[PDB]
């Protein structure tokens, strides 16, 4: 089974039966089930979401959505963040009570009432595997699009326009060059 | 109640016998010293903690050794 | 006996409170709903927090059997 | 020197004259019949003969430590339940 | 629910906070706990 | 040059030479006395505790005289506070 | 019948009497004697009760600045920090009379409001706080914070959540995390509020949760920090023209060691205190990484215990089985943790008159007193806590045959040595300090001052001299530039030190006269003999040739019997009880030193302490009887003033101090058969027969009445003083 | 100085100073200067008795004092 740590020793807990198992847990968080089971959905959801996420970041900078993504939030929408935030309250409220509820009782994902939720199918080991895989890219890739802004101030496909531009433009000349960014 | 015991070191004298004020000790027969004698605690539920057989017991440290514990109306001695 | 009483509840303005009369509000909701909602009056603030604290009550109970008494 | 230095051993020997002289009478009428009726009713002689002695107690002081005899024996001091 | 921190408490706050907290509030306390230390086992 | 790279890079060298050859074998030493004998196992058993109990990525490096993983982060580390004290000293102080 | 109240003890619970209410409310955090107890189950309990306290002291925290918001003159006071006084909260009596109202208004008010003493304003406005939102914002952040805490102690209680014995005594692991993250991570953490928040704001630049990520803390950023030339954050130091929370005089250092502290706050510098927060997290993080854990580089602590034994034997088998001692008795721990925390504790005080860390905190008088006794008085408390503990660890939790011949167990063995030599250092400081005492007075009502001794405190001066204090002219390490140390700092915090240090309107190093040095001796019997009177507790927690065995009759027990003489009073709980007395009789001197020193220090008046303060009838006529002329005038039959409270207070304390007396001189028959009388009248009074107590009324316990009688005496020793020494540094 | 002395009697037990004195006595019998009759402490109903006799003493003594200074001075 593949391993991340070449000639690693996959802990116990950690079966090849999960779906990206690469023996990860130098702290062994997951080392009881229970938690392990909810930390697996854990990390599914959190993928989800930055999945989506990374996408927007992407999409809404490439159509050329005017506040940069990071500026987005304040923006002259039509409607008062107070009762906007309160509704955002609401919506995803029922749709995330409605999730847990399901979980709590089938042990995986869904929409609402339509748990195994999947309208197509396609929930085999090999989607599955792409699903959790696909995820922690794009978890490690929102991370980036955050520390990008802060260190760089450039918009994802920016930054890529402006490395491979000029081959320097790298972590060495932003975190040095800061002062021109920032302001003082 | 208090707790009450006599140990291995008692002579027999029959003292904290006559110095219990509530009937707690009384004398039974033993071998073990030359009077064939050792303090008994029986009703130990009588026993209000007053130590009086203690300074009567005339043994090194104390042979007769009185644990004040758990306290009732007859521990508390209450007439209420 | 849980009862739709709740408009006679905050009766001070009926449907609403200290904002116009009964069924005015109603008009005027239709009208701008964004900027004619309690979330966008007096007592806008605390309506949105509890509002907010109200959708996680029910997780909050609804955990691994998180309730208590004595 | 006049201030708090000299006087300090002026102290220091006066002290340890009345302990000496003290410990001199303490360890004679130990043994001696009924060592308690001694220090109600003080033998004012014997008392009187040892209260020179302590003039030079600083030199029997040493030579009884040089000789293993100012202190006791730690197996024949009673000590309490640890 | 004015000004900038919409959490300042009314001027009344003090008249109503003070009396029930020294007064009402803990003859409950006392109350319930005088049930609770008598109640029988 | 004589940039930071010159001293970080010197001090991680130094410290990391030093601690897989010289002090590598009497670091291994006191590892063991000290963890099986006077001192010994801990995590008994039971509960998720197994947090307290040893990894495994970490006994898993083919490096010739085991230079763990956390050998590396430890001599290196070391290194990395030589090279920014000696930088730094010559900064101002 | 049975009753529930003592749920954890059925023999209260069964209980009779009235002392069941009573003992229901002590016995009650001694899980360690709870009905069914286990090991595991206690430690979990324990765990949990800590996240209590901690939602108890972030909440605490939240109601300060909430009322300070709400109810205060922050805004008003930052202005003029030297003329405004801080207002802690508003006064709603509903009994106050209108010339209470009138003049209780004070510090800028619409209504009856009581100033601060707690010096919180000074710290917020230092650590970068302005306006009241800031308050709000944080006391909400704060109330969060022990709401989360608050959930915790119920999660890590509820099964799957709750820790087992083994995490409890993972030791190598728990000191790592808390040394690297809880100690460390959290002081390079205030590095970066400091840096960031803190620095701008005095050089008046706001940045908040608003511009943070786009404000650059330094001009070069991180840049200098990468390149390795750190020294950049170092230039340009704020000047002396400089002001606090304005950009005059600001300068653009972020890390430095000038020493000294700002001319106008008068307070150690912003900057050398972010760098000190940055040096001291470096030390914690690499220090965090030394203990064992699971991955292997690491130090066993049994192993560094068990390896240090003397190889001449004179500490016997050393600290050899002291690892399983500490790591299975929670009362050696706790023990060492009351004395590791008290001592800071002193630290605190004695660290922040002399350096002030808060702006404008020298000025506030009233405050610097307050705190100094605060902190002076809880130390008190939690030492005697430390050898309490140390004591119930010797009889609950000590084990003979394991600790044989270790560093522990030799101790008892040479306990009257320790004893003994503890009572010779007291009596000699007794007889002495109070010798020379009362010889002084004695020359002064003679009118013989000159004959008076005065011993000068030469020792304390040179370690003044050597710090670099010049008046005394010994010419000692700092204080002859031409030495090594005095060359070495020249190019650093010396420059700025002296300059402080050899100022006299503030409080580093006060000059030291010859009545100082018999305070500081009674200071010193204080300390030996309250640590006699608690250490001969502890080594005969478990022995003594009077109760061989204490062990078996446990800690808090009335006595032994009037058997053998009298036994009263045998308990180590009472070595406790009458150290107490003593621990309130050391810091009551200590905390009256303090302020006459500063007194005459602030009224301008130096002489007076350097003279009133050699004899004791100075320190009653000259400091409590002068000071206490306003504070006793707070009413009279004139009218009253706002020192009103403090007066009553006053008298109070005086009352509550008194009552405790009964408790203490009086004991329990007397008022026992007096209750019986009182039963036989109700049980006989017609329409009053009818109503009935529950629970038959019983007098106090001996241990009871001994612990009732010392709460009354020392809440009146503190509530006299502390109206003292707030209405008389503030009368003025 | 008298009637606070006196609370150290009437606050106290002998239990502690009994104790106390075993410890001193050792050091006395190490050094050879145990005295021959055994020192005990004070039995409880005496350091009853010297505690309320010197909280007497100091009181009136502080008030016979006030009184006299005083009303001799006025
Ligand atoms: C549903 C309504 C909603 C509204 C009206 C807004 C409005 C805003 N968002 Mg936000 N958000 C909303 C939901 C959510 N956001 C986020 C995650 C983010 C990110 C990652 C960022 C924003 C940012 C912003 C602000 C951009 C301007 C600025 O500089 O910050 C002024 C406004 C704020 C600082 C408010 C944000 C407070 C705090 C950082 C929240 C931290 C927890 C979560 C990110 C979400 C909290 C709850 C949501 C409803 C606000 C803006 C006013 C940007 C920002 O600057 O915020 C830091 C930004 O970078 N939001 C989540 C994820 C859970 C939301 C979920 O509902
Ligand atoms: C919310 C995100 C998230 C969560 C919940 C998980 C959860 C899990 N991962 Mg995982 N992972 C993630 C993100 C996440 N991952 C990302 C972004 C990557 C790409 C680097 C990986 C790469 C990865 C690998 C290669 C493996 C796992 C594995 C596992 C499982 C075993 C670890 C464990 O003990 O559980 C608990 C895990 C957590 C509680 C997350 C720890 C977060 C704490 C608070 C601090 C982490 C800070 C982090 C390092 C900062 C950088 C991001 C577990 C259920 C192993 C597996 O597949 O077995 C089934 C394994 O082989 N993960
Ligand atoms: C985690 C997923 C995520 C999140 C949190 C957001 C959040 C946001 N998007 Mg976005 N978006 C996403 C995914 C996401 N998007 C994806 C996957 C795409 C396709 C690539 C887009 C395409 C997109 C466009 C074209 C625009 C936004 C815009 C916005 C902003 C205002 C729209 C809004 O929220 O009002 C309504 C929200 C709901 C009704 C729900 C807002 C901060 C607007 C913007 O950037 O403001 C200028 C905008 O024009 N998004
Ligand atoms: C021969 C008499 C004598 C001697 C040699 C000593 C010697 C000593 N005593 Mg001691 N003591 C004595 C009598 C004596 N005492 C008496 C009568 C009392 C009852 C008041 C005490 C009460 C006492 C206490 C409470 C303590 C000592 C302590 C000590 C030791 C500390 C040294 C010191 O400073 O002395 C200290 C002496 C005193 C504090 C008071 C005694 C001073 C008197 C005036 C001296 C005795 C003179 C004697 C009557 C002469 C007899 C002559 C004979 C011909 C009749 C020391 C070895 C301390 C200790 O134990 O150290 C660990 C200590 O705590 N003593
Ligand atoms: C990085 C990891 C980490 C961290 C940060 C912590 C942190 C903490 N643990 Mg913990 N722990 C850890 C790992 C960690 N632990 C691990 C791995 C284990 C398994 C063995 C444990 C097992 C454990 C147990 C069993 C307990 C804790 C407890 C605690 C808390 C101690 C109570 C306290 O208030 O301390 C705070 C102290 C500081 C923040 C620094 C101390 C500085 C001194 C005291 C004063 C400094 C003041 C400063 C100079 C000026 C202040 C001015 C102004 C701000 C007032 C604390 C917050 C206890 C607890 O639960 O309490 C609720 C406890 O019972 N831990
Ligand atoms: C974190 C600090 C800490 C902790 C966790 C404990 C914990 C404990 N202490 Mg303790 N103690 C401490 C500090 C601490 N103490 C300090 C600083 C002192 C010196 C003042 C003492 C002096 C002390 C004594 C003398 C005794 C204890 C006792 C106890 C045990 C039962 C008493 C109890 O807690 O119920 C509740 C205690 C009270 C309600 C106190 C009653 C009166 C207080 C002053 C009123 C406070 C009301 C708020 C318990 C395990 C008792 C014991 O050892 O059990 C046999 C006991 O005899 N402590
Ligand atoms: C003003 C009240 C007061 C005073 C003055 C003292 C004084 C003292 N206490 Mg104490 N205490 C007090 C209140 C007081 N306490 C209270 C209220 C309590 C709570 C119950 C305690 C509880 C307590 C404990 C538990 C202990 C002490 C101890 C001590 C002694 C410490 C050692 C020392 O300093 O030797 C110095 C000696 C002196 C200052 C005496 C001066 C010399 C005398 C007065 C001159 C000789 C007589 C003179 C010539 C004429 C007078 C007699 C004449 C009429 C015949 C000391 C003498 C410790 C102890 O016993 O020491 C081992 C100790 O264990 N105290
Ligand atoms: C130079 C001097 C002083 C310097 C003091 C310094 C730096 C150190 C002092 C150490 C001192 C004072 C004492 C150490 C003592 C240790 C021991 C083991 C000595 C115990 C003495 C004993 C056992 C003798 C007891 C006596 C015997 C047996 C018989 C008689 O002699 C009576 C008695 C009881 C004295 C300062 C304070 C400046 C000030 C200026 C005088
Ligand atoms: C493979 C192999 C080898 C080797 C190689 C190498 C290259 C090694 C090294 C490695 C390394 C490379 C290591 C290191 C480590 C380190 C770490 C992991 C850490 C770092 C850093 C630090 C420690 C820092 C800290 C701090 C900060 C953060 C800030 C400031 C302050 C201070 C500096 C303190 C050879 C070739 C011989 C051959 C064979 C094969
Ligand atoms: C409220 C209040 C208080 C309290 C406090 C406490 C106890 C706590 C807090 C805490 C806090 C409130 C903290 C803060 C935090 C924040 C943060 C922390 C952020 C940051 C950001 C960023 C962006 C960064 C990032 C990073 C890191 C983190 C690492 C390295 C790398 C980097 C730099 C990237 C007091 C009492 C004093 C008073 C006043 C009020
Ligand atoms: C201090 C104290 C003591 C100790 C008191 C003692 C030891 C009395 C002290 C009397 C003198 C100082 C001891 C020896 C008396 C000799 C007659 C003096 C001869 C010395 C020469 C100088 C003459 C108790 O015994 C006691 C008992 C019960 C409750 C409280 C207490 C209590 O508080
Ligand atoms: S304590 Fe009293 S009643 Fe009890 S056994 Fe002893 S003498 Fe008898
Ligand atoms: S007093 Fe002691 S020795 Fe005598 S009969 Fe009783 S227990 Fe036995
Ligand atoms: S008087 Fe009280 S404390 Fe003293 S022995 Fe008698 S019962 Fe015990
Ligand atoms: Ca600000």
């Amino acid at each position: 089974r593949p391993t991340w740590l070449p000639n690693l020793n996959p802990p116990a807990h950690l079966k090849g039966e999960m779906a990206g198992d690469f023996g990860f847990d130098p702290l062994g968080l997951g080392a009881d089930p229970a938690r392990l089971k909810w930390f697996a959905e854990a990390e599914k959801t959190n993928g989800r979401w930055a999945m989506m996420a990374v996408v927007g970041i992407l999409g809404q900078e490439l159509l050329g959505v005017q506040p940069s993504w990071w500026n987005a939030g304040a923006k002259d929408y039509g409607v008062a963040m107070g009762p906007l935030t309160a509704m955002e309250f609401l919506i995803m409220g029922f749709l995330e009570t409605k999730r847990y509820q399901g979980f709590k009782e089938t042990g995986s994902s869904g929409l609402i009432n339509q748990f195994p939720f999947d309208p197509a199918g396609m929930y085999s080991k090999d989607m599955a595997v792409k699903e959790v895989k696909n995820g922690r890219l794009a978890m490690v890739a929102f991370v980036g699009f955050a520390v990008q802004a802060l260190a760089s101030r450039t918009g994802p496909i920016e930054g890529l326009t402006k490395h491979l531009s000029n081959p320097g433009y790298n972590i060495t000349y932003n975190l040095t060059h800061l002062q021109d960014v920032n302001t003082y | 109640s208090h707790i009450v015991k006599i140990y291995d070191t008692c002579i027999g004298c029959t003292q904290c016998v006559r110095a219990c004020p509530l009937d707690v000790l009384e004398m039974v027969p033993w071998n073990g010293c030359k009077a064939n004698q050792m303090a008994s605690a029986p009703r130990t539920e009588d026993c209000v903690g007053c130590k009086r057989c203690e300074t009567a017991c005339p043994t090194d440290f104390l042979s007769v050794r009185v644990y004040l514990g758990s306290e009732s109306t007859r521990s508390m001695g209450l007439s209420y | 006996g849980r009862l739709a009483m709740l408009a006679f509840i905050g009766f001070c303005s009926q449907a609403a409170v200290r904002g116009k009369g009964p069924i005015d509000c109603l008009k005027d909701h239709i009208a701008d709903p964004w900027n004619n909602n309690i979330y966008t009056s007096s007592v806008g603030k605390e309506t949105c927090v509890t509002v907010a604290l109200l959708c996680v009550w029910p997780i909050i109970i609804e955990a691994t059997k998180s309730l208590n008494k004595g | 020197a006049g201030e708090v230095f000299i006087p300090t051993f002026g102290f220091l020997y006066v002290a340890g004259w009345i302990g000496y002289v003290g410990r001199l009478y303490l360890n004679m009428v130990k043994g001696e019949a009924k060592p308690t009726e001694k220090e109600i009713i003080i033998d004012v002689p014997a008392a009187l003969r040892l209260t020179w002695q302590g003039a030079t107690w600083p030199v029997q002081v040493v030579a009884e430590l040089r000789a293993n005899t100012l202190t006791e024996k730690a197996e024949n001091i009673t000590i309490s339940p640890r | 629910a004015a000004g900038s921190y919409p959490f300042v408490p009314p001027s009344w706050a003090p008249s109503v906070f003070v009396p029930l907290t020294g007064l009402v509030l803990p003859a409950i306390a006392m109350a319930t706990l005088f049930v609770y230390i008598e109640k029988d086992n | 040059g004589l940039e930071p790279y010159l001293q970080v890079c010197a001090g991680t060298a130094t410290m990391l030479a030093v601690g897989r050859f010289a002090f590598l074998p009497l670091h291994r030493r006191d590892l063991e006395r000290s963890a099986a004998t006077a001192g010994p196992k801990t995590t008994g058993s039971t509960y998720f505790d197994s947090l307290q109990q040893e990894a495994s990525f970490i006994t898993s490096t083919n490096d010739p005289a085991g230079f763990t993983l956390i050998d590396t982060m430890a001599w290196g580390a070391l290194g990395h506070a030589l090279g920014f004290a000696f930088l730094a000293a010559s900064s101002l102080q | 019948a049975t009753k529930l109240f003592p749920k954890f003890s059925q023999g209260l619970a069964q209980d009779p009497t009235t002392r069941r209410i009573w003992f229901g409310l002590a016995v009650a955090h001694d899980f360690e004697s709870h009905d069914g107890m286990t090991e595991e189950n206690l430690y979990q309990k324990i765990f949990a009760s800590h996240f209590g306290q901690l939602a108890i002291i972030f909440l605490w925290t939240s109601g300060n600045l909430f009322h300070v918001a709400w109810q205060g003159n922050f805004e008003q006071w930052g202005a003029d920090p030297i003329h405004v006084r801080p207002i802690a909260h508003a006064i709603w009596d509903p009994h106050f009379g209108q010339p209470a109202v009138e003049a209780f208004t004070r510090g800028g008010a619409s209504g009856p409001v009581n100033i601060s003493t707690s010096g919180v304003y000074q710290w917020w406005y230092t650590i970068g706080m302005r306006t009241n939102q800031d308050l709000y914002v944080g006391s909400v952040f704060l109330a969060l914070v022990s709401a989360i805490f608050l959930f915790a102690s119920w999660l890590h209680l509820q099964p799957s959540f709750t820790p087992s014995l083994s995490w409890f005594k993972d030791a190598e692991s728990r000191l790592n995390h808390h040394l690297s993250g809880l100690f460390g991570v959290s002081s390079l953490a205030w590095t970066g509020h400091l840096v960031h928040v803190a620095i701008p704001e005095s050089r008046g630049k706001h940045v908040g949760w608003d511009n943070f990520l786009t404000q650059l803390p330094h001009p070069q950023g991180l840049t200098p920090f990468w390149t390795g030339n750190w020294a950049a954050y170092a230039q340009n130091p704020d000047s002396a023209s400089h002001v606090f929370g304005t950009s005059d005089g600001a300068g653009e250092a972020i890390l430095t060691f000038l020493g000294g502290f700002h001319p106008q706050t008068q307070s150690l510098w912003l900057t050398d205190m972010a760098h000190h927060h940055l040096a001291i997290a470096v030390i914690f993080i690499v220090a965090g990484h030394m203990y064992r854990t699971n991955f292997g580089i690491g130090h066993r602590m049994s192993a560094i215990l068990d390896a240090h034994v003397a190889p001449s034997g004179r500490l016997g088998a050393g600290h050899k089985g002291l690892f399983e001692t500490v790591n299975n008795s929670l009362h050696f721990q706790l023990g060492l943790a009351l004395a590791s925390v008290g001592t800071i504790c002193s630290l605190v005080a004695q660290h922040m008159y002399s350096l002030p860390p808060y702006a404008f905190l020298a000025n506030d008088f009233t405050t610097q007193a307050s705190l100094y006794t605060h902190h002076q008085y809880i130390a008190g408390f939690i030492m005697c806590g430390a050898f309490a503990h140390g004591a119930i660890f010797w009889i609950r939790d000590y084990d003979p045959e394991q600790n044989k011949g270790n560093v522990l167990a030799r101790m008892l063995d040479h306990k009257e040595a320790i004893i003994s030599h503890l009572s010779w250092v007291s009596l000699f400081l007794g007889f002495h300090t109070l010798g020379l005492y009362v010889h002084n007075d004695v020359m002064q009502a003679f009118g013989t001052p000159e004959k008076q001794i005065l011993i000068e405190p030469v020792f304390a001066q040179w370690i003044q001299a050597a710090h670099g204090k010049a008046f005394y002219g010994f010419d000692l390490l700092l204080s002859s530039s031409s030495s090594s140390a005095a060359s070495a700092s020249q190019t650093l915090w010396l420059p700025g030190w002296l300059d402080a240090i050899n100022n006299n309107q503030n409080s580093l190093f006060l000059t030291i006269g010859p009545g100082d040095f018999l305070v500081h001796h009674a200071i010193a019997l204080g300390l030996h003999t309250t640590t006699l009177i608690l250490v001969k507790g502890a080594l005969d927690a478990r022995g003594s040739k009077l109760m061989p065995d204490k062990k078996d009759f446990g800690y808090s027990f009335p006595c032994d019997g009037p058997g053998r003489g009298g036994t009263c009073d045998i308990s180590a709980y009472d070595a406790f009880y009458l150290a107490v007395f003593w621990m309130l009789n050391t810091i009551g001197w200590v905390t009256f030193y303090f302020h006459w020193k500063h007194l005459t220090l602030w009224q301008g008046n130096v002489s007076q302490f350097d003279e009133s303060s050699t004899y004791l009838m100075g320190w009653l006529r000259d400091y409590l009887w002068l000071n206490s002329s306003q504070l006793i005038n707070g009413y009279n039959p004139f009218g009253m003033n706002s020192l009103s409270v403090w007066a009553w207070i006053f008298l109070f304390g005086h009352l509550v101090y008194a009552t405790g007396f009964m408790f203490l001189i009086s004991w329990r028959g007397y008022w026992q058969e007096l209750i019986e009388t009182l039963v036989w009248a109700h049980e006989k009074t017609p329409l009053a027969n009818l109503v009935y107590w529950k629970d038959k009324p019983v007098a106090l316990s001996i241990v009871q009445a001994r612990l009732v009688g010392l709460t009354h005496f020392s809440v009146g020793y503190v509530f006299t003083y502390a109206a003292f020494l707030i209405a008389s540094t503030s009368g003025k | 100085f008298v009637w606070a002395f006196s609370l150290m009697f009437l606050f106290s037990g002998r239990g502690y100073w009994q104790e106390l004195i075993e410890s001193i006595i050792w050091a006395h019998s190490k050094l050879k200067v145990a005295p021959s009759i055994q020192p005990r402490a004070l039995s409880i109903t005496q350091g009853r008795a010297v505690g309320v006799a010197h909280y007497l003493l100091g009181g009136i003594a502080t008030t016979w004092s006030f009184f006299l200074a005083r009303i001799i001075a006025v």
